[PDB]
């Protein structure tokens, strides 16, 4: 639930399609999100969970 | 080889075009003087005569090689000559072209909009419509005037746009032409003279650098024309936001001119107004001719033929008859010229007599080049000339030498400031649109823009590069631009770019040869003997040579150049430094006029449904819209005790992304002045939340 | 029957309701099968003879086009095809 919750805000906060970040895509394109639009990632909260 | 029959047959075209273009020109000249219907075809037929030439250059296009003419004059006729134009399509094709032009044309000619409550009555563009945007100061009426216009003539004109694109694109390319918008910046293109060579792509890549020396100035007046609006229309516009699209002084926002009553630096004092003086002196609109004449022969320039003073359409002679005198310097040939110009008693007069007479000596100045090669060096030139000449003619010093403007008055620098901001609202506030206009079309052309993202692509260049926000979101079925006078009909835009740099470094440098001292604005450029040979220089080579020499015969510059522009404007920027201290120089492209208003709507189908999904089109979009219009009439009728006909067209939708989630707002039925605020649209969605949710299989988390 | 209790009143912003939906299934059965793009709206669909026991006779017509009808097998194709979102858009199934 902890990795479904960090999924959700990453989609909310760049309106990616919902069904194309899953569990083992998620750092990849964690990265190409911050690369594409730095400094409005920053506000988001991210929390982890092993 | 070869170059002995090419010149022959040179000489030989020469002498049979020269006599039946004179009889088209005095034609075409008899039936503007007077408008006579039974000439018309008189003269029709004559054109038709001159498109025979056009079979002729047939003529020239299979055996004669391009390589082996070595000799620049013959190369240069040879190739104004050789191009087939749109022939080398089918005839079908050809004929859909030609109806798609005559629709697009009549479509913007005769096109209608009327008011929501009184239909009987319509209006037309340009009297009626033109005449709100220009005068009116009501918000509500100069936006429905912009949104209906919008609306009726776009939506009529994309698709015959779609069509045309497709067809020029196919029609250039099959021409050796890489797209349309090749074939359009091939006007400036020159080649085989080693040195002077200009492609071109490079041209594309010269405006944008110019652009970027004008960003700054701009802005600053931006920012004041903001703080000046903001009292004419208060909680409207936000100061660190861009400016609505309706408020610039007219339907596309071409010109600023409109708002100089509203941003006047200094109102108590007047400019200079000198009809009044004109008409003390009690002059006929004939001796201010010769005077200009007068005052053109002082510099140097030759004296004007007796020919057209003796015939030509100098004022109207006030009987039945009723003809247009739009200004115009027809330059039949042979010696024989003439104006066609109704002259009044004002300044505006006063310096169009100006403008003309600059245009005819430009094109008699060269009359004994080759008829293929009378015509101004591009297309910038022709008007630059009349540009200085009228910037020239309009100093107050020279006004106090021809014996108006009386000696016992001060130029007191405030004055001159209010003329500088007059220059600026109409100079400087068409250089950002007429880039970002015809950026638009070359990346159109180019294919760059999807034709499912033109009217994005649209909105985002004017939001960032002009600082111009739409009052309304407007999707793809709308084709904003093509609402243009010069995108409808075909014609091309760079050239006001081109020549409103152009006229300004003549400027400079002509009245750098008569060694000014002051301010560039208020320089003169009357009996200065070597500027008029240094222009002189340059009006007699025409077509014979590429415009980098002619240019570098005045300016000693080999290209378009920011610089003069600036040094002509800067006490104007010195004093908008100087008043900015508080305002937020600059505009952000997040702010829009509806956003106070608009809920945001996020929806997530595989959460909701997982397998067996459905897919998200355009459908969806309307079933939503009829839902969302379904509960506010709900809402209205049950709560408020009024019956209301929302409708899907009621409800505006912005910002589509692929995660499903945008913006709507809510609109009166026949009123898109009327927003209903946030707090109605909320009450009615808690209302009708559980049909609103059942009618697409989500239940309030997805 | 359907609802028995809580069973919402039937006014005119139901029949507009009716309208969209029988116009949004039009659409998406020519979309779909047809491979045309038809924008139906609710003035294209036509509707008589209202009764007390919310019973009416309806027709569909071209978009800009008043003599042009759509014949009922098309008409019955569309339906059939999208009959469960016009049935739980209005809460009914199937049967009423
Ligand atoms: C997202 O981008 C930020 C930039 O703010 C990344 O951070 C910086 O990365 C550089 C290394 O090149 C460090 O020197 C900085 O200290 C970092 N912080 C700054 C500039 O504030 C950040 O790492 C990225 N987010 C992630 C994925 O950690
Ligand atoms: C426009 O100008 C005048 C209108 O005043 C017209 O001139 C006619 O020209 C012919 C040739 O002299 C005369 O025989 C007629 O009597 C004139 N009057 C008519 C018939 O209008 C004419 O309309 C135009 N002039 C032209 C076409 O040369
Ligand atoms: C190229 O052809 C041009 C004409 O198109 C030639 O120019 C003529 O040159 C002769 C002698 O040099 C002069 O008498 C004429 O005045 C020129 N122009 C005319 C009116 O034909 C020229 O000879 C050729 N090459 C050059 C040297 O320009
Ligand atoms: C302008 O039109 C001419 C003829 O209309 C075109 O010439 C054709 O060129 C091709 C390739 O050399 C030949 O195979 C054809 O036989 C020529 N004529 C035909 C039948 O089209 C040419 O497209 C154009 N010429 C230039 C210089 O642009
Ligand atoms: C242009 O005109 C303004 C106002 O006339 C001038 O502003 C000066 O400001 C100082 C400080 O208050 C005052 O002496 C006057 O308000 C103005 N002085 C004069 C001599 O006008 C401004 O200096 C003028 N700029 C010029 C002439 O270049
Ligand atoms: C510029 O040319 C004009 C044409 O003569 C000159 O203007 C005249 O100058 C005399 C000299 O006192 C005045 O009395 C006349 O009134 C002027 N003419 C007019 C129509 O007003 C002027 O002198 C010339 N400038 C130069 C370089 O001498
Ligand atoms: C409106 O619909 C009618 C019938 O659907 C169209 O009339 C037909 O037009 C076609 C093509 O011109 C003819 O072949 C038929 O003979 C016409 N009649 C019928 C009954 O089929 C009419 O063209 C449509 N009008 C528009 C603007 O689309
Ligand atoms: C999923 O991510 C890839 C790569 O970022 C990209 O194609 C797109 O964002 C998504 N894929 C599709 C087909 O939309
Ligand atoms: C030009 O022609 C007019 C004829 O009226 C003459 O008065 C004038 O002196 C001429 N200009 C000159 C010689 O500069």
């Amino acid at each position: 639930d902890c990795f479904s919750t960090n999924i959700l805000t990453l989609i909310n906060g760049f309106d990616l399609p919902e069904g194309n970040v899953t569990q083992e895509n998620f750092v990849d394109m964690q990265q190409r999100c911050n690369a594409s639009d730095p400094a409005a990632y920053a506000q988001l909260v991210f929390q982890t969970c092993d | 080889t070869i170059e002995e029959q090419a010149k022959t047959f040179l000489d030989k075209f020469n002498h049979e075009a020269e006599d039946l273009f004179y009889q088209s020109s005095l034609a075409s000249w008899n039936y503007n003087t007077n408008i006579t219907e039974e000439n018309v075809q008189n003269m029709n037929n004559a054109g038709d005569k001159w498109s025979a030439f056009l079979k002729e250059q047939s003529t020239l296009a299979q055996m004669y090689p391009l390589q082996e003419i070595q000799n620049l004059t013959v190369k240069l006729q040879l190739q104004a000559l050789q191009q087939n134009g749109s022939s080398v399509l089918s005839e079908d094709k050809s004929k859909r072209l030609n109806t798609i032009l005559n629709t697009m044309s009549t479509i913007y000619s005769t096109g209608k909009v009327c008011n929501p409550d009184n239909p009987q009555e319509c209006l037309l563009l340009e009297p009626g419509l033109n005449e709100i945007m220009a005068n009116s100061l009501d918000y509500n009426e100069r936006l429905w005037a912009w949104e209906s216009w919008r609306s009726e003539v776009g939506k009529q004109l994309r698709p015959l746009y779609e069509e045309y694109v497709v067809l020029k694109n196919e029609m250039a390319r099959a021409n050796h032409y890489e797209d349309y918008g090749d074939y359009w910046r091939g006007d400036y293109e020159v080649n085989g003279v080693d040195g002077y060579d200009y492609s071109r792509g490079q041209l594309i890549e010269d405006v944008e650098h110019t652009f970027e020396e004008i960003k700054p100035l701009y802005e600053h007046l931006h920012a004041y024309v903001r703080a000046k609006l903001m009292n004419a229309y208060p909680s409207y516009i936000s100061p660190i936001g861009c400016l609505p699209a309706h408020l610039l002084g007219d339907m596309w926002g071409r010109f600023w001119t409109n708002l100089y009553s509203l941003t006047v630096p200094f109102g108590q004092k007047p400019n200079i107004d000198v009809t009044d003086a004109m008409v003390d002196q009690a002059w006929d609109a004939q001796r201010i001719f010769k005077e200009a004449e007068k005052f053109f022969v002082s510099v140097g320039l030759p004296n004007m033929t007796q020919g057209f003073w003796e015939n030509s359409m100098l004022t109207d002679p006030g009987n039945v008859q009723k003809a247009v005198c739009h200004p115009t310097a027809w330059d039949l040939g042979k010696g024989d010229f003439r104006i066609l110009m109704c002259t009044k008693v004002t300044m505006d007069d006063f310096l169009t007599a100006h403008h003309e007479m600059g245009h005819i000596q430009y094109d008699m100045a060269y009359a004994a080049q080759p008829f293929l090669l009378r015509n101004g060096a591009n297309e910038g030139f022709h008007e630059a000339v009349g540009e200085i000449m009228s910037l020239s003619a309009a100093t107050p010093k020279h006004l106090k030498s021809i014996g108006l403007l009386s000696p016992d008055f001060q130029e007191d620098n405030e004055t001159e400031i209010n003329f500088l901001l007059k220059q600026a609202l109409t100079i400087v506030g068409t250089l950002p649109f007429t880039y970002m206009l015809e950026k638009w079309r070359w990346m159109v052309f180019k294919g760059e823009i999807p034709k499912d993202q033109w009217m994005k692509k649209w909105w985002e260049m004017k939001r960032e590069i002009v600082g111009v926000v739409e009052p309304v979101p407007h999707d793809e079925t709308y084709c904003d631009p093509a609402s243009l006078f010069h995108v409808s009909n075909d014609y091309s835009f760079i050239r006001y770019y081109t020549r409103t740099l152009y006229q300004f470094q003549f400027q400079e440098a002509l009245c750098q040869a008569a060694k000014h001292e002051g301010p560039l604005h208020k320089c003169d450029i009357s009996n200065s003997t070597e500027a008029g040979q240094k222009l002189f220089n340059m009006l007699r080579l025409g077509k014979s040579e590429p415009w980098t020499l002619a240019l570098e015969n005045v300016v000693g510059a080999k290209n378009m150049n920011v610089r003069p522009l600036l040094n002509y404007f800067e006490p104007l920027f010195t004093w908008l430094k100087d008043q900015n201290k508080n305002s937020f120089v600059g505009w952000s492209t997040d702010w829009s006029p509806y956003a106070d208003q608009s809920i945001k709507v996020r929806i997530s189908l595989k959460s909701a449904l997982g397998d067996k999904a459905y897919e998200w089109n355009d459908n969806e979009m309307y079933l939503f819209r009829s839902s969302v219009a379904y509960a506010m009439r709900q809402y209205f009728l049950k709560v408020k005790n009024q019956m209301i006909l929302f409708g899907e067209e009621d409800v505006r939708v912005a910002n589509l992304k692929p995660r499903i989630s945008f913006n709507f707002f809510v609109t009166a039925p026949k009123n898109v002045s009327d927003i209903i605020p946030r707090t109605e649209v909320e009450k009615a969605i808690r209302m009708s939340r559980s049909r609103i949710n059942d009618a697409f299989r989500l239940n309030d988390n997805s």
